[PDB]
Parts: structure tokens; sequence; C-alpha cells
């Protein structure tokens, strides 16, 4: 509701991330702030921040929207070609807000956009995924080179500590190597002619960039 | 917004419809997700000359 009025903006990772960037320092100061001390543990489990779909979560995605339909068969639908979990999926999608960014980033007029096609809003919802998957694993690394130069909120538990928790960081990002470099084929659970020469190299690059940030984390 | 004043013309025309609606939004987008004082001053500048400077940007302005 909220977020459909735009009066939210969801923080996507894409944000998250360029807020971090190394240059950045002034955008680290605000909402950000807020988004770093959640409690939410999608950074102690990389894995669960694009979970498989599971009947949990598809009561959470009917629960959390009841509001509008439209919105949610693209939803349903993308969770459903990667296999990613509804809710999460939703948000993805709920990234919906960022269309301004989407026409001006078309091509100059050679055309006049074919924007508003279902087809082309899908490939751009698989363009979104894709750009948070990157971004996810993008903002945990910066996020990590910037706790370890001292700053004690997000830490917490690690307070001029013992290492336990932090420690643990290595092995669990270590694991998900495998889940990269297995990213050598796209999933088959994803429709023909979506996979287009511009898709393939996007998901490719989004595999090698996974793998370079959880690698960059970890050392 | 400084070739506008300098300028004015009609930038709305040569930038297209969509283009100036898309933009538009963008500046008001531009002021709510990091709420930088920077950012607004932007946009009040912008809006600021193209309102001076003739109806052509302006119109668009309002209509969502």
């Amino acid at each position: 509701m909220a977020a459909a009025a735009g009066g939210p903006c969801v923080r996507s990772s894409r944000e998250l991330w360029t807020i971090l960037l190394g240059r950045s320092a002034l955008r680290e100061l605000s909402q950000i702030e807020a988004e770093l001390n959640k409690h939410w543990r999608r950074l102690l489990e990389g894995l669960s921040y694009y979970k498989p779909p599971s009947p949990s979560s598809a009561e959470k995605v009917k629960a959390n929207k009841d509001v509008a339909s439209p919105l949610k068969e693209l939803g349903l639908r993308i969770s459903k070609f990667l296999g990613l979990d509804e809710e999460q999926s939703v948000q993805l999608l709920q990234c919906y807000l960022q269309e301004d960014y989407r026409g001006t980033r078309d091509s100059v007029k050679t055309v006049l956009q074919d924007e508003r096609q279902s087809q082309a809003l899908i490939l751009k919802i698989a363009d979104y995924y894709y750009e948070e998957r990157t971004c996810i694993l993008r903002c945990v690394l910066h996020l990590l080179t910037y706790f370890q130069d001292e700053r004690h909120p997000y830490r917490v538990e690690y307070a001029d500590c013992v290492d336990k928790l932090e420690k643990e960081l290595v092995s669990k990002y270590r694991q998900q190597f495998e889940e990269l470099y297995k990213t050598e084929a796209p999933t088959w659970e994803t429709h023909g002619n979506l996979m287009t020469e511009r898709q393939v190299s996007r998901w490719f690059v989004q595999c090698l960039r996974e793998q370079s940030m959880l690698l960059e984390i970890i050392f | 917004k400084r070739l506008a004043t300098v300028a004015p013309m009609s930038v709305y025309a040569c930038l297209g419809n969509d283009a100036a609606a898309i933009r538009d939004a963008f500046l008001t987008r531009l002021q709510s997700k990091i709420e930088d004082m920077r950012i607004k001053v932007m946009i009040l500048e912008f809006l600021t000359v193209a309102v001076e400077t003739q109806p052509g940007l302006i119109e668009l302005f309002l209509n969502l």
C-alpha cells in the first residue's frame, strides 16, 4: 500500500550498495542506518536472501499482499521462473517504483519504446532480479569492509570482542561459491525466448560478480 | 537549468513527450530516497527556472 503509494521507497539492494560505495559517506547517514540496524538476518544467512519458494513463503505472500491483483501476477511469474520465493519475488517486482529509471536507460529514439509490453516488462523484471542479486553480495562485501574499519553499532555482539560470530562468515559465504559456480547454465525453469543474448550475458555477469564480492568478503 | 535560463526555448519539444515526463518524475524521486539537502535544492532550482522560463516544460511538471 505505502509502497504502492510511493510514500515509502523500498531500499533496493542496488541503492543499498550505492550508499555503501567507497566514495559514498553522506548517503550512509539516514534511512540506511535504519536498514543496516535492522535485525532481519539476511546478512548472517545470505542464502535466505533469495530463498526458494516455500509454502510458508506462499502464505506470507498472500497475507502480505491482499491489496492488489495485478502486481501479483508478475510476482508469481518471476518467482516461478527463477524459483525464488514469492515474497521476495514480490519485492523484486516492487521495484516497479523505478520505472522512470527504466525508460531513460532505454535506447535513443530509434524506437519510441515498447515499454508497456508484458514481454518487455518481464525481461526487465529479470533484469531487476539480476541487478538485486548481484548488488546484495556487493552490499555485504562493502558492508564488512566498512565495519572492519571501526564502527560499533552493526557489529554489536561485536564490541571489542570475541570473534565467534564474525569468523563464521567465512565458511558460510564460502559455501555460496558452489551455487555461483553452478550457475553455468540458466535455470531451465525459465521460459524460452526470455533468454536473449543480453540476458545470457547479464546472467553470467551476475555469476561472476557474486563470486567476486563473496571472495572479497572471505578474504 | 543553466541552459534553460540562458536559452529560453522548448526543451520539451526536443526531449520528447515521454522522456520529459520520465525526467520530471526523476526530479521528484531525486529528493526522496536519501533526503540529501543538496539533492532537494537541485530540484527546486531546476523547476524554478522552468516555470519562469515559460510554460513548455511547466505544464508537464504538474501533470503526472
